Order: C-alpha cells, then structure tokens, then sequence
C-alpha cells in the first residue's frame, strides 16, 4: 500500500532536458527524505540525489550542476529536473524513501520499480512482428512450442504478453538483442501440450510504450 | 463640454489658484494626482497650468492615466509617461444624455498610429484597413473613422457620460508664475513681535 | 460584469409557425447587442447587430426587438433551412465580449420509419483479431429509436456504441449508426447476429440479421 | 472574397508551445481589429484575445499570461503564439474581423471556419479502414446502403469522402465515437439504387490530416 510510480523515460539526444515525475501514495513527500538512485545496465547501483524535508538539496558530485530535485507538496509528486546530458546517464532510475528503523540507523525501505532512460538519438522505431508457428521440429512427445518474434525497434522498453496476460506457464521472453543496425530484437516463446497445437487461443499482445504500438498476432501450426 | 477626439485646451496663466475648493468639493467621482499628492498643491508654484476638457463613457476613465492602452488612450488623448498634474472626473448623466440618444459626442476609433502624448488629430479622412486604396468612398476595408456614443438616460452606469478635466502643471524655464494663496493673519502693534511682510 | 441568460434552449419548430427566443442581462445596456447564427458544422454568421437592422443577405424573416434589458428574436416561422445555434453578444469600452450560451431550434416532420441495414465484419478485420458489427438506421424523424443487438438471441448489453446525425436540412430526418464490437475469438463462438430496431413508424420492431460464415 | 485560413491544430502534450497562423485575404491585418474566439466541444462560445491596429493587446483573463498575439504586416498573417497549456484548452479556434456597421456599434462580420486544437498526449495513430458491403439485409425495395468503417485513430480531424467528392446523395458520415481504448472510430454510409449494387464506382477516400494517410477503398456486394 505504498508504491510510487515515476512518469518519464523515453529516448533523447545528448543535450536534452527531460524531467521525471515520481508520484507517491500513502505518505507525504514534504515530510520525508526522498532520494533518487540509478544503476547502469550490468553495473552496480549508484546514489544520485536527496532532498531533506526543509528544502535542502544534495548531488552525487558526478551529476552536480546538471541535475535538479523539486517536489509538489499539494500533488505528492517528486521531480528530477534533469538537463544537459553527457550520454553516459543511460540507466534505470529508482525512487526511495529514507526512513529510520532503529534507535540508531536509517535505511531505504520502499522502492518504485524503476524507469528506463536512454540516450543516443538515432531516433526511434516500431517493432515488426512475426509468429513462429508450432512445428514437429519443435514438437517432442507431449508438448510443442510456439512464439512471437518482435524485431527491429530502438525504444528499448517493449513488452509481449500471451493471450492478454493469460498464459504464465512456459511463457519465456528472451533478452532483447542489439544488432549491428542499431535496433533491438527479441523473441518470446511458450510451450503448450502437443494435443493443443491449434485448439485454444495463443495470441501474442505486442505493446511498445515509447511509441503507441499495440498489435495482437495469432500463432498457428505451419500450413 | 468638448468632444473626446477634439478635446479643448485652456492655458491657465498667472493667477491665484486654490486647488482646495477643488479637492474638497466631494462632487468629483475621481480625483487622482500623479506628479504630486493633492494636499500640497496649494503650496507650490509653476510656470503654466493647462486644463484639457472632454466627455467620455463611464468606464473609459481608467484610460486617462500615464501608461494605458485602449481606443481612447491609443488615438484620442494620450498622457505622457511622466505626467505631473491631476485628473478629475465626474458623472454628468443628466446634462449630456437625452432621450432618443445624444449623437453629438463622437470619438475616433481608427488611426494609422497611436498618438504622441498631448497630440491632437481632427482630420476626417476615410480610413483604409485593407491594402485596396479607398479613393474617398466607403466600402469594405474603407471606413469612416468617427463613431458616436449614443447616450441615453436609461443606461447602466459605465455607459453614462462622464466629464473629464486633466490639469497638467508644467515648468519650462521662466522666472515664475501662478501659485497658491498666501494665507495672512492679523497685524498687532506695540508688542515685540516676530514679523514677516 | 454583465452576463446574459438565454432561457428557451432548443425548443421545437413546426413549419408554418412562429418562434421567440428570449434573453436578458445584468445592469442594463442599450443597443450593444448582436445575434449570431452558427449552423451545425460551419462558422458563425452575424444577422442582427445593434438590436435590429437586419443584415444584407438574411431573408425577410428573422426580426428582432427590445432595447434595454430584454431582447426578443422572432422568425415568421421555422424554415427547414434552420436548426442552427443562435448566440447573443454584448461588449464594453474595456476589452470584453461575453457570448451568452445559446439555443438550437428543431422541427416537427411527419413520422418516417427508418431503413435498417446490418453489416457483418469485413474479412480484413477478422485477420486483425477484432469484429465490428455495424447496424444502420437510415432517415427517420423520431430519434427516440431503440437499437437492440442480439447474439444467438441473447440481448447484448455494454459492447455497443451509437451516434446520430444532425437533423437533415432537406427532409428533416435523422440517421443512426450502432456499432457492436467483439473479439475475433468471441465472434467465432456464435452464429446469428441480429439488430432489432424499435420506432414509432414501425408497427412492430424490425430485425435485420445475418449468419456468420454464410456467403 | 474574404476568408482567412488558419494553419495549426494537431495534438500535443500538456505544456506545449504550438502557435497558429491565421492568414487573411482581401484586407490589411495591420489596419483592422482582428480577434480570436474559441468554443469548447458542446459548449458556448468564448472570447480569447484582440489586437488594435496600433499595437495594443488584450486577453480573456483566464488565458492571460500564457497567450500572445502578433501579426505580419508584410505577410498578412495573424499569429496566436500559445504556450504552457493546461489541457482544458481543447477547442475549435476561430478568427474574426471586428468592423463597424452602424453610426454606433461594431460587430464580427467575417469568420474563418475554425481549426481544431486537442491536448492530452496519448500520441497519435492512423485509421484502420474496412468496407461495409451492400447486402440484402441492408437492401429494401429500390435502394440499398453501403459504406466505409474507419476506426481506431486518435487525431480527431479525419475525413472520408465518396468517389473523390462525387456522390452527395445519401452520403452521411456519422459522428466519431470515442472508445474506452482512447481512440476514435466512425462509419460513413450512403444509399444507392439496388439496381446499382456493383454497377458504378463507390470508393471511399480516407484522408487523415494530422498524419498523412490517404487510402481509397472500394465497397462491393458481399461474396
């Protein structure tokens, strides 16, 4: 009953001025020690900034002079006013409350599931989808696998679900791959009893959040 | 009184001016002083006082002030930005408004360029809005430049006629001129006294 | 300030009649009052101004009066070439131009029953994975029509949307389009799609229907 | 011989800086009282701003501090420099000349047919078109109806014509409907003699002006 959602992310060129909106529920953000923590892809975590509940501000000294924190005490939103990038700040950005849990000592005790921020320009692009049909070369005994290939997109956060989120058994989305062309690609596959090749519904729901792409593709055995 | 597009201009001169009979007359709905607060007028002396007179609507009295905009201050009567005098205004519904409409009080509603302060323009050339030349005849984008308040006695306040007088004290570089009265007491005799004659 | 209220909002006009919309105000004005007409879709035009003095292009109808608080706009009838929206404007020395709300009008044409037509979903859309089932009701006076969708004789609630056209300037009728939206999967689970229209010009309701998958 | 066309509109997020270009013909816009008037969907009209022909500017006090008017006296264009929205300004925006038509009194006497401005983000999207075939269930006696269904688009102003604007009889485009998905949809239908089911040309021309979509779809009786 205390999760804060941050609105932002999306791509951008080196030198932009994107700012992020961390909106909280369950507590005042004008009375707590809210803080920002990022972590690079395949790297360790790193502190970014904090604000005290009287107005003071502090920065991580690698991102100082270019970042700004502010809050809306009547809207319960926490702002990371970012500008003048240097194209190493591509990371996932988390919010955290800093609250004491001892007679001596304090801690981060509630987090916000992170939002992706990327930078490099190269514009963006929507995904191209194909269904990878269940086949006897994929079939073995009691089960057979089918999936959806979603390829050639820049704006990293993309999602593919199976049957509007119905099937959770065997559904496995593999990490996206970055081609030489500069665009990402991935494929998500799920196994299902071989007695059930075409029988039930298996429609992959592709949603691209930086763009506004939403397409449902049905996967059926090969002709 | 005088129209708003051809205001009058009286040049008060060497005299004994008593702005107290004005200031306390309580008959004025608006008495603002800008260069100088009102009570200290009967204690100063200038070179010339000018008095301008005209008649406007009721809610147009807020454009007679330094630094305003609107059809009146743009091109009918413009006050400089370092004005010095005072502006006086009072309602005159019973004198100037007549049943059926008093169409003798006009104002200018189109001009090429806003007036310079204290500049006056009584011409009556056909305005030309569009690019097409007008040749002295009316038509689309060729408009007569003067409109008339049709004042009527059953008009809500803010549409009834107000009479306005703008006093402007100026100080060129002469030797002196009009100033306020010289209150005098009584002369006593046969007592060591402190006197000023 | 001054706010003017137009009392009779969207009355009923019969051909060969009269109509008097009525507007009043705050603290009184005098002849600074224009009436406008905006057709359903176009830009507004001016047709009165001052209080009366018709505009050059307006016909012998459309008279106006009143001059101190109350103003009355009057038509020698209700030409089918109306059904527009009529606003009132005032203004003042200081910048400002308060448009009063406005009315509509309407008409009273004879009872006309709708032509009904049902359209199954196109094969292109079933590829995409969704089925729109359109039902059309063509020309009709009383707009108080009911569209009941039925799927295999089950009355369908909460997956349809309607919209209706402006009263037609020629024959003073309405037309209505109801769209039923289903998934491909759910579409393929039933057979008869029916659209049952109820209306005053119909003695008993009309159903147009098709059978999924029958050329 | 005096209609002014305004270039602008299109969608936008809350906080944008879109400005509109009202270009006039038949009169100088540096000698008239041009003014802007908007009206919300399903609401009454509302004055916005005016400029006098000496340079002065006035605003409607609900949109003051955020709006700006300017003109080009050598290009005959009137500019509404708008910025810093608040997402209630979704309206149709009209231009009007303010000209006297009496010995006393003035009026708006020429208008500009309006341009739509919308705000809410949710990006934009192109329409998906299907032909609704003429059928015996639509046929009755002498006439039968056919049409085109254009659905799932955000950028509100969309148009569908019949045969490049040829048929004006029976052609009726119904008001677009706003779905729960957030996208609009509509269907335009026309009746034509039942002797003429497939005989002549009935091609709906779909044009989406915020995007650049132009597609012609033929409607023929069901197979």
């Amino acid at each position: 009953e205390v999760q804060l959602v941050e609105s932002g992310g999306g791509l951008i060129q080196p030198g932009g001025s994107l700012r992020l909106s961390c909106a909280a529920s369950g507590f005042t953000v004008s009375s707590n020690y809210m803080s920002w923590v990022r972590q690079a892809p395949g790297k360790g975590l790193e502190w970014v900034s904090v604000i005290y509940s009287g107005g003071s501000t502090y920065y991580a000294d690698s991102v100082k002079g270019r970042f700004t924190i502010s809050r809306d005490n009547s809207k319960n939103t926490l702002y990371l006013q970012m500008n003048s990038l240097r194209a190493e700040d591509t990371a996932v950005y988390y919010c955290a409350r800093e609250g004491p849990k001892s007679i001596t000592g304090t801690a981060f005790d509630i987090w916000g599931q992170g939002t992706i921020v990327t930078v490099s320009s190269a514009s963006t692009k929507g995904p191209s989808v194909f269904p990878l049909a269940p086949s006897s070369k994929s079939t073995s005994g009691g089960t057979a696998a089918l999936g959806c290939l979603v390829k050639d997109y820049f704006p990293e956060p993309v999602t593919v679900s199976w049957n509007s989120g119905a099937l959770t058994s065997g559904v496995h989305t593999f990490p996206a791959v970055l081609q030489s062309s500069g665009l990402y690609s991935l494929s998500s596959v799920v196994t299902v009893p071989s007695s059930s090749l075409g029988t039930q519904t298996y429609i992959c729901n592709v949603n691209h959040k930086p763009s506004n792409t939403k397409v449902d593709k049905k996967v059926e055995p090969k002709s | 009184f005088a129209s708003v597009y051809a205001w009058n201009r009286k040049r008060i001169s060497n005299c004994v001016a008593d702005y107290s009979v004005l200031y306390n007359s309580a008959s004025f709905s608006t008495f603002k002083c800008y260069g100088v607060s009102p009570t200290k007028l009967n204690d100063l002396c200038f070179t010339n006082v000018y008095a301008d007179s005209f008649v406007i609507r009721g809610d147009e009295v807020r454009q007679i002030a330094p630094g305003q905009t609107g059809k009146i201050a743009d091109y009918n009567y413009k006050l400089p930005d370092d004005f010095t005098g005072c502006v006086i205004a009072w309602n005159s519904n019973n004198l100037d408004s007549k049943v059926g409409g008093n169409y003798n009080y006009l104002y200018r509603l189109f001009r090429k360029s806003n007036l310079k302060p204290f500049e006056r323009d009584i011409s009556t050339e056909i305005y030309q809005a569009g690019s097409t030349p007008c040749n002295g005849v009316e038509g689309f984008n060729c408009y007569f430049p003067l409109q008339s308040y049709g004042f009527q006695p059953t008009n809500g306040v803010g549409y009834q006629p107000y009479r306005v007088v703008v006093l402007s004290f100026e100080l060129l570089h002469a030797p002196a001129t009009v100033c306020g009265p010289k209150k005098s007491t009584n002369l006593v005799k046969n007592k060591c006294v402190n006197f000023n004659f | 300030d001054i706010q003017m209220t137009q009392s009779p909002s969207s009355l009923s006009a019969s051909v060969g009649d009269r109509v008097t919309i009525t507007c009043q105000a705050s603290q009184d004005i005098s002849n600074y009052f224009n009436w406008y007409q905006q057709k359903p879709g176009k830009a507004p035009k001016l047709l009165i101004y001052d209080a009366s003095n018709l505009e050059t292009g307006v016909p012998s109808r459309f008279s106006g009066s009143g001059s101190g608080t109350d103003f009355t706009f009057t038509i020698s009838s209700l030409q089918p070439e109306d059904i527009a929206t009529y606003y009132c404007q005032q203004y003042d020395n200081l910048p400002m131009y308060t448009f009063g709300q406005g009315t509509k009008l309407e008409i009273k044409r004879t009872v006309a029953a709708p032509s009904v037509f049902i359209f199954p979903p196109s094969d292109e859309q079933l590829k995409s994975g969704t089925a729109s089932v359109v039902c059309l009701l063509n020309n009709f006076y009383p707009r108080e029509a009911k569209v009941q969708w039925k799927v295999d004789n089950a009355l369908q609630s909460g997956n349809s949307q309607e919209s209706v056209t402006e009263q037609d300037s020629k024959d003073s009728t309405y037309s209505l389009s109801s769209t039923l939206t289903l998934s491909k999967a759910d579409y393929e689970k039933h057979k008869v799609y029916a659209c049952e229209v109820t209306h005053q010009g119909l003695s008993s309701p009309v159903t147009k229907s098709f059978n999924r998958g029958e050329c």
